[PDB]
């Protein structure tokens, strides 16, 4: 359902680059040159609400996406010096689906490099808001009482003594209904918790409060029963119409072909072999490459 | 790849939270008894987590618990008066206590929960700093607790209530603790570069059994034991480390170049020799053969207080922890990686563009 | 969470301003409390810390206007007072370009001060040469005899006062009543007053201290420290013996092996500074030092492919600087790899902190360029290093050969004189400023020229033939 | 003679050039062009800001500095060259 | 199914001609770590006087 925050695409398509619903635009910058591959094009840059996009802005086909659920470092490199104005440049490092890219961004004229900060902050905004569109067990979510709400987050409905069946015999709990996300507590040993987003829900029914999960956090099925079945099916109700109303347009919380080879970070490497121990070490090593050897790989 | 930690289950730990030394503890503190160990780490923000890591995803962290004060120095060890099952020790700047977690199944992956019991605590008149836990004298099946104070007070509890306390001689700043029970001896390294040992049953009568006046001052010392044939004692200050004998003079020592943060001499290989790494504040692991460097990895982040353990059915998974709140479990990268131009054909040179330009400049040039 | 407590765990983890302010507070709060006192003055004195072994600038007045040398005029082979320049690049007369500039480096001295004066600043050490090498606490309200006794606080003002304030004296005066509180049992305190005297001259009542510190207890700080003042009294032979001596101490310290490899270097008998490298390697394996010149020694001896993997090994190693990135691509070139050769260039292009890294990369780019043939391109690049820095004295004579190419005799004339100007002790521009001088004729000029390039590279072979032609038309 | 001595290294270079001649190549003339482009680039900033000690209206200068002190001595050499 | 013929001799220096001499590529020397911290903690001074 939604990749733009998830993955790191190449030549993306011209709708693609379009902002999601949920998504805005926050800074653009033009004639951003794109290095590590060494194809000497401008550019332009995208710092969106879910992730950075780049278009070659001349041959607007090839371009880049890059999420920010899929990134670890961002680093400015501020040099280039009284030859002209001080340049700087964007090092971002991606890790998607245990594949290590890295891309460059270089600002070719000297005079608009502010953009290379604001990244940096909506990224930070990206990470400390992830219990709006992440699926989460017994978090720390419950206060002495009651639920800590996030920024953006006012309970609707406060239900008492509603099970959950997928335990034996931690049941009993209280059941919060919020516009971005559902939690439930145990109100017994109250670290029995589960938090699911509106994003990761896929259809809310019955067969009993029945809640499947979109695909990325599993076939997740979440099952829970409460009192005679009257506010039963009020409380189904209500939710599907919470889910839709926000369905309509996502929060996210965020406060404020060979493409592919050219970016690699190790270089010529798209793999990890199976984790073996290692007898020499005494630690955790990668596998060896048929015929190599750790003593003969540590001496130049 | 090579020279690379490449990374195993890893994980962002809070809203700009803060930890330090002893936050991150690695055993098992669910008393399975099957080997894997458990993560658990808590800042002194106050949230107390313990994770059960599988190769990001929801169900691995066990819990998330927060308590009012701080949190200093999480350890696992035979806490409890009665039974020989480990316990989690919770040290607050002013309080500790001792927990159990205990986790209880259900019929499903997510349907199963962990209760944390304040088995006790303990009131702590002085400001606490740090703390050591072993089997104090010749005592077996007991994991006593020696806390340490800011200013210097020594305070050892026999693993039920408050045993004694004694003033240490002559420290102001306080450095790292440590307990060695093949000498039976508390060994700290006093504000003054004296790398010192008390003969415990020395202390309980209150005095220096030796000391070793080293250049510096200590970052963190460990003292390892499951060597039996020649026992030893890892000093690391912020300049050197020291591999020190059991007498108290130094059995080597390395003159490091740059600055540590964490070391831990784990599991051995040759005979006599013990393997360590030790982690700079240039993000990288080094692994040395008690004085030869055998292996170095590029580290993510700044490690601090780094672990090595069986997780998961892949023994010696190295654990580390930053002060800001990441942490990441990793194995080396053993993969020498060809030194090649990416033979890339979708991306081509665009030609016209670039002619435009180099027409345009070249123009300039051989116009003036 | 506590004041005290953050403040000592901050330090703990190397921030060095949280805890200073932590402590700020915690002393305006109360003025009498010693434990924020002297945690304060740690972290004061540890964001400026810079160890004392790898501090050896010397200035300019040490390098002549001091002499302690007991022999004036020493067998060639001990005193410290390959490739020859027709391969690798030239700084002096002779000392040929090194790997790993090194604060200590001397690489060559002066013969009086208006030559050290009249040349570069930066010709004869890594830094420009001087002329000789609120406030927390005010040093002269405090009574060191009272700090004396407490050694705790003691330790750490020493510190303070020698490595932030850079206090000499009042610093010597602090360690002479610690040690004489500690009645002369404790090797630190030996220790610093050595370093004390040898940072004020006295060089033989420093290796007392030193040699009564080792006395006490071995340590590799002590050894590197007799090395540093047996250098400065210029034995190489001295502290050979008393580097071997400690690796009899300490089997394999990486430390002593470098030293040992520093010292044969700068008698320049490779051979043996390889070998020792080799065995810092043995060791280390990430050594920088000990890669880098086996690495240059490699290139420079038409070895293009062993060096470009032992520089390789530190790309490995997260090294990202402008000047790993050029030796890549200069290495990539010339062991023929063509793909990634430049990449690395404009990888260095970015990472220039400076103008004249800057020039280097332009330079190097150049010769890249003369060696694709399109000398044009080259011509661009020289006159790009000439922009970024003029005084690059290798951009002009590339260029003034160039031009002759073309054929702009006068350009080429005037360029190489400027740049004989600039570097007298290369050989090149002298060479061929008087071979284009003997192609016209002017005879004086060729033989002043080609009697400079001999006194620049006594062993070449062209300009003795020029220099007899010459003497032979003379007569 | 003193003819060089070659290791596994150079075989192994010389088996991957033959093996992939032809993208190195190809890479090869990509860099070259894009770095015909950037150092007519810097030339043509040169001339716009006049920055060349070097540059029909023959001259040549250079700046050089003597001197510690609070008081240098900035001696201009310039010369003619025609 | 025919490969191009190349000659067998290359081309032989039958004298030799003083030609003005190029100088040689230069290796840029790494830096140590003491060396780039006094570099940047002399850098920083300036940076702090330019910035109050």
């Amino acid at each position: 359902a939604l990749w733009e925050d998830r993955d790191v695409r190449f030549d993306v398509s011209s709708q693609q680059m379009k902002t999601r619903p949920g998504e805005v635009l926050i800074d653009c910058l033009d004639s951003v040159e794109d290095t590590k591959g060494n194809n000497g094009d401008r550019g332009r840059l995208l710092v969106t609400n879910l992730r950075i996009v780049w278009h070659s802005l001349a041959l607007p086909r090839v371009n880049l996406s890059i999420g920010y659920n899929c990134i670890l470092n961002i680093t400015t490199r501020t040099a280039n010096s009284k030859l002209r104005g001080q340049t700087e440049a964007l090092y971002v490092l991606t890790k998607c689906n245990s594949t290590r890219f890295e891309f460059i961004f270089t600002n070719l004229v000297p005079g608009s490099p502010r953009l290379y900060t604001s990244l940096i902050a909506v990224h930070r905004a990206y990470e400390t808001s992830k219990m709006y569109r992440d699926f989460k067990l017994r978090s720390a979510l419950i206060q002495n009482k009651q639920l800590r709400l996030l920024p953006q987050e006012n309970v609707y409905n406060k239900i008492n003594g509603v099970w959950n069946l997928s335990s034996d015999q931690g049941n009993l709990g209280t059941f919060f209904i919020t516009n971005v996300r559902i939690v439930w507590h145990a109100n017994m040993n109250d670290s029995f918790n589960v938090s699911i987003p509106y994003l990761q829900i896929r259809s809310v029914k019955i067969r009993a409060l029945v809640i499947e999960s979109s695909q990325q956090s599993g076939g997740y099925v979440l099952g829970f029963k409460i009192d005679p079945v009257e506010k039963l099916q009020e409380s189904v109700k209500e939710i599907n119409s919470l889910h839709k109303v926000y369905s309509a347009n996502p929060i996210f919380g965020v406060d404020y072909t060979d493409a592919f080879v050219a970016y690699f970070a190790d270089g010529n490497k798209q793999q990890d072999r199976e984790p073996v121990f290692s007898e020499e070490l005494g630690l955790a090593i990668e596998k060896l490459k048929d015929g190599f050897t750790l003593q003969g790989l540590w001496e130049v | 790849s090579l020279f690379k930690a490449r990374d195993w289950w890893s994980t962002v730990l809070g809203d700009k939270e803060e930890f330090d030394q002893g936050c991150l503890c690695l055993a098992d503190v669910d008393n399975t008894g099957n080997g894997q160990d458990k993560i658990i780490v808590g800042s002194f923000m106050g949230y107390l987590r313990i994770f059960n890591p599988h190769p990001a995803q929801a169900e691995d962290l066990l819990l998330e618990v927060h308590l009012r004060d701080p949190i200093l120095q999480v350890e696992v060890g035979k806490f409890v008066s009665g039974t020989e099952m480990l316990h989690l020790a919770v040290l607050h700047s002013r309080k500790l206590c001792v927990y159990s977690v205990s986790g209880t199944l259900g019929n499903v992956e997510h349907g199963n929960q962990y209760q944390i019991k304040l088995m006790y605590e303990h009131n702590l008149q002085r400001t606490a700093c740090n703390m050591t836990y072993g089997s104090f004298g010749g005592v077996k099946g007991r994991d006593l607790i020696c806390i340490q104070s800011v200013d210097g007070m020594l305070m050892v509890f026999e693993q039920e209530s408050y045993a004694f306390g004694r003033f240490l001689p002559g420290s102001l700043l306080p450095g790292p603790l440590a307990y060695s029970s093949r000498t039976d001896s508390f060994i700290t390294v006093s504000s003054c570069h004296q790398v010192e040992s008390y003969k415990y049953q020395v202390l309980a009568f209150a005095v220096v059994d030796w000391t070793l006046n080293i250049g510096e001052q200590a970052i963190d010392i460990c003292i390892v034991s499951f060597i039996q044939s020649a026992s030893s004692v890892f000093v690391l200050g912020e300049r050197n480390f020291f591999c020190l004998k059991d007498n108290g003079q130094i059995q080597f020592m390395k003159k490091l170049d740059y600055s540590p943060s964490c070391f831990l001499p784990y599991c051995s290989v040759s005979e006599g020799t013990i393997n360590t790494l030790i982690g700079n504040h240039n993000n990288m692991l080094h692994i040395y053969q008690d004085v030869t460097l055998k292996w170095a990895t590029q580290l993510p982040h700044v490690p601090v207080a780094v672990r090595v353990g069986c997780l998961h059915d892949l023994k010696g998974v190295i654990v580390t922890l930053s002060d800001d709140g990441h942490l990441q479990c990793s194995y080396l990268g053993t993969d020498p990686s060809l030194f090649q131009a990416p033979k890339v054909e979708s991306r081509e040179l665009n030609y016209d563009e670039l002619d435009m330009e180099l027409k345009e400049l070249q123009k300039v040039i051989k116009n003036v | 969470m506590e004041p005290l407590l953050l403040a000592w765990s901050y330090f703990r983890r190397r921030r060095f301003q949280l805890c200073a302010d932590l402590c700020t507070q915690m002393l305006e709060k109360s003025p009498c409390d010693q434990a924020a006192w002297i945690l304060k003055a740690r972290a004061l004195t540890e964001m400026v810390y810079v160890d004392e072994i790898d501090v050896d600038e010397e200035g300019i007045a040490e390098m002549i206007l001091d002499e302690n040398a007991i022999a004036q005029v020493p067998r060639p082979g001990t005193s410290l007072k390959g490739p020859s320049p027709a391969v690798r690049p030239v700084t002096q007369a002779g000392r040929p370009i090194t790997g790993f500039l090194r604060p200590s480096t001397q690489s060559g001295r002066p013969g009086t001060i208006e030559q050290a004066i009249k040349t570069p600043r930066t010709a004869y050490t890594a830094r420009p040469i001087a002329s000789s090498s609120g406030p927390f606490i005010n040093l002269s309200r405090l009574n060191l005899a009272k700090y004396a006794q407490k050694p705790k606080l003691a330790k750490a003002l020493f510190e303070y006062i020698f490595h932030h304030e850079n206090d000499v004296k009042t610093a010597l005066d602090l360690a002479a009543l610690s040690t004489e509180h500690s009645q002369y049992k404790d090797w630190w305190w030996k220790v610093q007053i050595g370093k004390c005297y040898y940072r004020l001259g006295l060089y033989r009542e420093a290796e007392k201290q030193f040699k009564s510190a080792l006395k006490q207890q071995e340590m590799v700080d002590t050894f590197l420290y007799l090395a540093k003042v047996y250098i400065s009294l210029d034995q190489p032979l001295t502290a050979l013996n008393l580097f071997k001596q400690g690796l009899d101490k300490f089997p394999g310290e990486v430390t002593l092996l470098c030293g040992i490899a520093r010292i044969y270097e700068e008698m320049n008998n490779i051979s043996s500074a390889t070998e020792y490298y080799k065995e810092v390697l043995k060791q280390d394996n990430t050594h920088v030092e000990a890669i880098a010149c086996i690495g240059s020694n490699h290139f420079y001896t038409d070895q293009p492919e062993v060096a470009l993997r032992f520089y390789r090994r530190l790309l490995q190693m997260g090294v990202y600087n402008c000047q790993l990135f050029n030796n890549l691509g200069l290495c990539c070139f010339y062991a023929q790899q063509y793909d990634m050769t430049l990449t690395s260039f404009e990888r260095a292009l970015s990472l220039a902190e400076n103008e004249e890294e800057v020039a280097d990369v332009w330079y190097n780019l150049g010769h890249v360029a003369v060696g694709t043939g399109d000398t044009n391109l080259a011509h661009q690049c020289f006159r790009l290093a000439l922009v970024s820095n003029n005084q690059h004295a290798e951009a002009y004579n590339n260029l003034a050969v160039l031009e002759m190419r073309r054929g702009h005799v006068e350009q080429a004339k005037a360029l190489l004189q400027t740049a004989s100007s600039l570097a007298p002790h290369m050989y090149e521009p002298h060479f061929n400023f008087a071979t284009i001088s003997d192609k016209i004729g002017d005879l004086q000029r060729s033989y002043a020229a080609a009697k400079k390039s001999e006194a620049a590279f006594p062993d070449h072979v062209d300009t003795q033939h020029l220099i007899k032609q010459l003497e032979q038309h003379f007569a | 003679l003193n003819v060089p001595r070659k290791t596994r290294l150079y075989v192994d270079q010389t088996l991957r050039e033959r093996e992939a001649g032809t993208a190195m190549h190809r890479t090869f003339q990509a860099d070259l062009y894009l770095l015909r482009l950037r150092a007519a680039r810097a030339y043509v900033q040169a001339l716009e800001s006049s920055l060349s000690p070097v540059s029909r209206e023959p001259l040549k200068l250079h700046a050089v500095v003597q001197g510690l002190g609070p008081t240098f001595k900035l001696t201009l050499h310039l010369q003619n060259t025609s | 199914m025919f490969r191009e013929v190349l000659p067998k001799q290359g081309q032989l220096y039958v004298e030799d001609i003083t030609t003005m001499v190029l100088c040689k590529p230069k290796l840029l020397p790494l830096k140590s770590l003491t060396l780039e911290k006094l570099e940047k903690m002399q850098q920083a001074a300036q940076d702090t006087i330019h910035q109050q």
